[PDB]
């Protein structure tokens, strides 16, 4: 679980980054306002070091396993372009600091759909999953994904008259590792 | 599209 307050994304073999095409470094993408890194790190900063660390060479997962498993205060080592050219190396001590999400509810029903929600939160979250399936079966579920900006999702092709416990889960990783603790209800169509 | 940053 993120503490930060930034999202990275780039690393060698990684789903690249918005910056810099030809790049596969590690990049400052989001920052959380009034968060830790808010004064301090920026979209586009390249990272290179982290508590003595190389981030040179290093594979997306890498970066964050390694990210996540820093103590208290994290010094980094940032490439920033100012920036005709110009850079600048930049080092920063940023200090690490239920449900995600929360209130899951039924907005609107059909017989055969249901409209749900979920409180908005814009940071810490990389995508939603959501699943769905008859309560107490034993065939696998249906899911789908949808972005981290969403707090609404349609579940449609459902069965009249059926109990579904439909789960909401937020992971902090776009490769699937990480989920906050996931959210449930059961709602019959 | 799919996302392709992670948060820490």
């Amino acid at each position: 679980s993120p503490e930060l307050g930034f999202s990275i994304s780039g690393g060698v073999g990684g789903r690249g980054n918005p910056f810099r095409p030809d790049d596969d470094g590690i990049f400052v993408t989001r920052v959380q306002p009034e968060g830790p890194a808010s004064k301090l790190l920026q979209p586009g900063d390249k990272i290179i070091q982290a508590n003595g660390y190389s981030f040179i060479n290093i594979e997306h997962g890498q970066a964050v396993s390694l990210l996540k498993t820093f103590q208290n205060t994290v010094e980094l080592i940032i490439v920033r372009e100012v920036g005709n050219g110009a850079k600048q190396e930049i080092r920063v001590r940023v200090e690490k600091d239920s449900s995600v999400p929360t209130n899951l509810e039924v907005v609107a029903a059909t017989p055969t759909s249901l409209l749900i929600s979920w409180d908005a939160s814009y940071y810490g979250v990389s995508y939603y999953r959501i699943t769905y399936g008859e309560t107490g079966g034993n065939s696998p579920v249906q899911e789908f994904t949808v972005p981290y900006s969403s707090s609404t999702a349609t579940i449609s092709g459902l069965k009249p008259g059926v109990d579904y416990t439909i789960t909401v889960y937020a992971y902090s990783d776009y490769y699937g590792s990480h989920h906050y603790s996931p959210i449930s209800i059961n709602y019959r169509t | 599209p799919q996302p392709v940053d992670s948060w820490v």
